[PDB]
């Protein structure tokens, strides 16, 4: 009956629950990590000279 | 007996909500308030590729950052060279209610659908000089909203069974599926690694499914409306989604719950596309509101505004290089900002 | 594919004849079609090519106003007529697919050809004519160019085709730098402005024929003398 | 009323003399 | 466009050009419509003269030298707030009502007050259809209009039942610039192409009149 | 005299706002039409109501025979361009309501309306100067036989009054036809479209036609005919002047700012 789609959600979120997390001073640290050494080839954030781009 | 069960996974939903709280030590805005804000940004319209006749769907930008899709709703998929405006190709549907698109990596071959529950897979580069439906992918229940290539044999699919379906395409079976929505999923993303994907559904949820394996690894609930877009950061482990509460937000794999979200009082009008940059420093969006507010991905701060569509921003697509942004709304013109 | 010629045999001087080439297999209606002569034992020569949608159509230098072209789409023929034909004339006739648009491969299919006798411009130079070779070494060759082929958007445009003996050629490298479908990875082209390389690395069989390099920066197009290959 | 100006504007030359 | 090959591609393009304008010219001259309605309901029995073609289903019949389009979204099982704008630009809707059912009439009315109250749907007329007169005629007799319309107070005779049925469904426009046309429909000895016709010709010349500054 | 000049001002001053009001919101194929008519219009009072306020009260010209003859022929040019150009929205309405449904066609029917103001002008340009009597200065014409003088003023009448006027009625009066015949079905809709129909097409063809012809008429009667040198005639005259004015002023006002599409626009503005 509907035995079948209750058991299916407690066992995936058993398994869901059941893995290994890291603090968001971590993950924050990465994205701004990311950002900042990968900003020297980001055309949209620091303008391109006028000379350069294709879609003058 | 079922109480029991219920009990049993409202509990579990408890400690996994206190874990997701004890994990959160601060907040990404809070240790990047150091880090000076990028001023606002002046971009105007370079190039208007026209030649749609009805509402632009979809596009997609090729890997060679020049060739890009727009699939509209009079039927039409044209391929564009975004440098010249020139039309490479107007392949012509079988369908006409179309509002997925998409240009396979190799640049080969290239994907459509729509109401008509299949999703048509083209060749371009055809012994004869004309472009051939490749194949048609039948065995999805509801409409199909986001397809996306991973390679020229495998291609991913959502649809509105509440479904996403990996398929391949020598064989034209679903390779796997997905399941465990309760609404119809709006849109998809795939990894730069082609390994995870995101998916939100219009259950104002998002869910993290992997190609492997086949069932899903994260569950992310933190909107309160209709999901309609949805991207990846470049890294490949945070995810941008915009919603219809007029609200983006932004959520993290590893983090495992949600980062920031992006919003206004001044903005009442749903979000409709969204794309980072190059590098993910900056973020666009498409607003309901006919204009293109961006949002800074690290200050949650409005920048500038691309206000020069005449109608609903409807897709959004910023290059494999980041060179320019491509717009696209139910004004039938899409237009390069750089 | 398929592109049958049909109209040869020998004609007075001075007189006027119709060449047919029939297309079965492409969407000829979406096809540039060329057509090139050869001399019975010389190069390569082009004589004219008419657009896709019959909206341009250009002549060699030596052939404007007797010969004219045409196309029949519904029917996939190409027509040439030839008027007051001369000595030189008395050559093989090619009819050649190119399809136009942006990573496109032109100069890709050759037919089988027809042989019909009778009773400023880029200089394309190649500085040999016959290198002695044998299969498992690889062999360079060279072409050059009176002026410079390499355009602002920086596409180079030069093709390259082997003609093997008694049979049509067809093009191996574009642009000196795509490899076209159907090739062999043997074959690599490089080199900058007026000055090309082809080289065959680890030569082996069914490679042993003549080499072309031809210029496509503006009309007339211009092939070259040809680098025929022995044992 | 009527001045020279304007009625030379509308008759013409030999008519307003 | 300097060179050889720009030029080619560019006469390519221009060809590419005058195709597109030129199907736009005859996708635009068709006339559309989108078919709506509960299930079993004669949304798939409204002309015989179909010539058709699980999904979308397509009907391209053609009538007066205009060429009609009908969209059968029905089978989608999906939720129609994200699909529903495709068909923005539609000339008018058709919507579907069986009077049989008196347990799905309910459901049929809400269905049409959210079609008609939709922000897209705001100028996009309605032709509304009311299936098989004879079924409902005889279990009116059988069976009176007060299980499913308490609050009918008029007699129970079959003009002032449909009439009231009517009345309810017309009721919930509530809007401006959008109008509802009404016939009612059996689907076994009426031809009822010509309704289609005069009231998609009453959408296209009021459209035509809005449009090119009159009004 | 006051009035006169104090009239011709205000209509000046209304039509230019109303004009400049349009093209602004301004900035499909019915708008085009719209903005062509609007310059027209602007250009029509810019050139036209300063330089008779001058001729009305100055009592000499002081402007030259370069501004003179300037000023009159951009006078005709306008004018012309004007008129045809409320005829050409007429048979683009015929067109569109009767042929149930052309950017470059319009462009072309344009260009063409300024063509034609071309050839009218250059009568007016031609024989227009400065006289000098037997001293002072004037502007006006400079005919040598007073045929030519007869022949083009009954042209310019005829054709455009005419011609467009009798277009205009004939083009609103198939729509009228067709949405009589066409919509004979009741409805709330219907009926609301017709009368509004009607309600435009009555107000376009008679403001039209009330306002330009004084203008042709006085011309006429100075053809065949004097003026009667008396107050009376003065006031004629202006009266022509001010309906002329009327017109070029509320022609967006009947024509755009009555539009729905116009007005949403201009409510966005």
């Amino acid at each position: 009956a509907s035995i079948a789609q209750a058991r299916k959600l407690v066992e995936q979120l058993k398994m869901e629950a059941n893995i290994d997390r890291i603090k968001v001073s971590k993950a924050a640290a990465d994205l701004m990590a990311y950002c900042e050494a990968h900003a020297k080839e980001d055309p949209l954030l620091t303008p391109v000279p006028a000379s350069e781009n294709p879609f003058r | 007996e079922l109480d029991q069960l219920r009990q049993e996974a409202e509990q579990l939903k408890n400690q996994i909500r206190d874990a997701r709280k004890a994990c959160a030590d601060a907040t990404l805005s809070q240790i990047t308030n150091n880090i000076d804000p990028v001023g606002r940004i002046q971009m105007r319209t370079r190039r208007t590729l026209r030649g749609h006749l009805a509402k632009i769907y979809a596009m997609h930008w090729g890997t060679d950052s020049r060739l890009l899709v727009s699939a509209s709703q009079d039927g039409k998929l044209i391929i564009w060279d975004s440098y010249t405006t020139n039309k490479v190709h107007a392949i012509p549907l079988r369908s006409s209610w179309v509002m997925t698109c998409a240009y396979a990596p190799s640049g080969n071959y290239v994907a459509c659908g729509g109401l008509d529950n299949i999703c048509s897979i083209y060749n371009l580069k055809t012994r004869e000089g004309n472009v051939r439906v490749s194949r048609e992918l039948a065995g999805h229940t509801g409409y199909l909203s986001c397809c996306r290539f991973l390679d020229d044999n495998q291609i991913v699919t959502s649809s509105g069974d509440t479904t996403c379906a990996l398929w391949d395409i020598e064989t034209g079976q679903q390779t796997t599926t997905f399941t465990g929505h309760t609404g119809d999923v709006m849109s998809l993303s795939l990894a730069p690694d082609t390994r995870l994907f995101v998916s939100g559904a219009c259950d104002a949820s998002a869910k993290l499914w992997d190609v492997r394996e086949g069932m899903c690894r994260q569950t992310f609930t933190g909107h309160e409306s209709d999901i309609n877009a949805i991207c990846f950061f470049p890294n490949g482990n945070a995810f941008a989604t915009g919603s219809d509460d007029a609200t983006c937000r932004l959520f993290d794999l590893r983090a495992d719950q949600e980062l920031m979200t992006y919003s206004h009082d001044n903005i009442i009008c749903g979000i409709t596309s969204v794309s980072f940059s190059k590098s993910g420093r900056l973020l666009l969006a498409g607003y309901d509101d006919f204009n293109c507010n961006v949002w800074d991905a690290l200050k949650a701060d409005r920048a500038g505004v691309l206000a020069g569509h005449d109608n609903r921003v409807s897709c959004l697509g910023v290059t494999d290089d980041g060179m320019a942004v491509a717009t696209g709304s139910w004004d039938s013109f899409l237009k390069i900002w750089n | 594919v398929q592109l049958v010629e049909s109209g040869g045999g020998l004609v007075q001087p001075g007189g006027s004849r119709k060449l047919s080439c029939s297309a079965s297999g492409f969407a000829f209606s979406s096809f540039g079609m060329h057509w090139v002569r050869q001399a019975p034992e010389k190069g390569l020569e082009w004589v004219a090519y008419i657009s896709s949608g019959s909206g341009t159509i250009y002549y060699a230098d030596t052939v404007k106003g007797r010969f004219t072209i045409s196309r029949d789409d519904p029917k996939n023929t190409l027509f040439l007529q030839m008027t007051s034909l001369r000595s030189e004339d008395t050559a093989m006739y090619y009819c050649v697919r190119s399809i136009y648009y942006y990573g496109s491969s032109p100069f890709d299919f050759w037919g089988q050809g027809t042989t019909l006798t009778v009773s400023s411009d880029i200089v394309m130079t190649q500085a040999t004519s016959s290198v002695p070779v044998t299969p498992g070494e690889s062999v360079s060759i060279s072409c050059r160019s009176s002026k410079s082929l390499l355009h602002s958007n920086g596409n180079t445009y030069l093709y390259w085709f082997l003609q093997r003996p008694g049979q049509s050629p067809q093009l191996l490298i574009y642009r000196m730098s795509n490899l076209a479908s159907g090739v062999p990875d043997r074959f690599s082209g490089s080199g900058s402005g007026t000055a090309f390389t082809l080289t065959i690395s680890r030569l082996e069989a069914e490679d042993v024929g003549v080499y072309y390099c031809m210029q496509h920066l503006e009309y007339p197009l211009t092939f070259g003398a040809g680098t025929k290959l022995e044992l | 009323g009527w001045t020279l100006n304007s009625a030379g504007y509308l008759l013409g030359p030999h008519a307003v003399g | 466009t300097l060179s050889a090959e720009e030029r080619a591609a560019l006469e390519r393009s221009k060809a590419i050009e005058k195709n597109l304008k030129e199907d736009g010219i005859s996708a635009a001259k068709d006339v559309k419509l989108l078919l709506l309605g509960a299930d079993n309901s004669g949304k798939s029995t409204i002309v015989k003269q179909m010539k058709i073609i699980t999904g979308i289903v397509e009907t391209h019949f053609t009538f007066k030298n205009l060429h009609f389009r009908l969209f059968d979204v029905g089978g989608q099982r999906s939720e129609r707030k994200k699909w529903i704008h495709c068909f923005e630009d539609v000339t008018a809707i058709i919507f579907c009502v069986d009077l049989s059912d008196y347990n799905r009439m309910h459901e049929s009315l809400m269905l049409f007050d959210s079609i008609c109250n939709n922000k897209f749907f705001i100028d996009t007329s309605i032709i509304l259809f009311l299936n098989k007169k004879d079924l409902f005629g005889e279990k009116i007799k059988k069976s009176p209009l007060t299980i499913c319309f308490p609050e009918y107070t008029g007699p129970n005779t079959y003009e002032d039942a449909a009439a009231y049925i009517q009345a309810q469904f017309e009721s919930k426009n509530r809007s401006p610039n959008k109008e509802i046309y009404c016939h009612m429909t059996c689907a076994t000895d009426t031809n009822n192409a010509q309704v289609i016709f005069d009231a998609v010709t009453d959408i296209i010349i009021a459209n035509n009149l809005r449009g090119c500054g009159l009004y | 005299n006051f009035v006169t000049l104090v009239v011709f001002g205000l209509i000046f001053a209304l039509g230019v706002l109303g004009n400049s009001l349009v093209i602004t919101v301004l900035a499909s194929t019915t708008n085009l039409f719209i903005l062509n008519l609007s310059i027209a219009d602007l250009a029509y009072l810019l050139f036209c109501i300063p330089f008779q306020a001058t001729v009305y009260a100055l009592p000499t010209w002081v402007l030259g025979a370069f501004i003179c003859k300037f000023i009159h022929y951009f006078f005709t040019v306008s004018m012309l361009v004007s008129i045809f150009t409320l005829a050409a929205m007429s048979v683009d309405r015929y067109v569109a309501i009767v042929h149930s449904r052309v950017s470059r066609n319009a462009l072309l029917g344009v260009g063409c309306i300024w063509a034609l103001s071309i050839a009218m002008a250059s009568p007016v340009a031609y024989h227009q100067g400065l006289f000098h009597p037997r001293n002072q200065t004037f502007c006006w014409e400079q005919w040598p036989d007073p045929r030519h003088k007869k022949a083009y003023v009954v042209c310019t009448f005829v054709f455009g009054y005419l011609l467009p006027l009798l277009l205009i009625c004939f083009c609103y009066a198939k729509v009228l036809n067709h949405l009589h015949k066409k919509l004979k079905n009741m409805s709330k809709k219907s009926e609301a479209s017709k009368k509004k129909t009607a309600q435009t097409v009555l107000v376009v063809v008679v403001v039209f036609g009330i306002s330009w012809l004084p203008h042709h008429i006085i011309h006429l009667w100075a053809e065949f005919g004097v003026f009667p040198l008396t107050p009376a005639s003065f006031l004629f005259r202006i009266t022509a002047h001010c309906l002329a004015y009327s017109n070029s002023s509320v022609n967006p006002i009947i024509y755009a700012f009555l539009s729905e599409n116009f007005r949403k626009a201009y409510k966005q503005v």
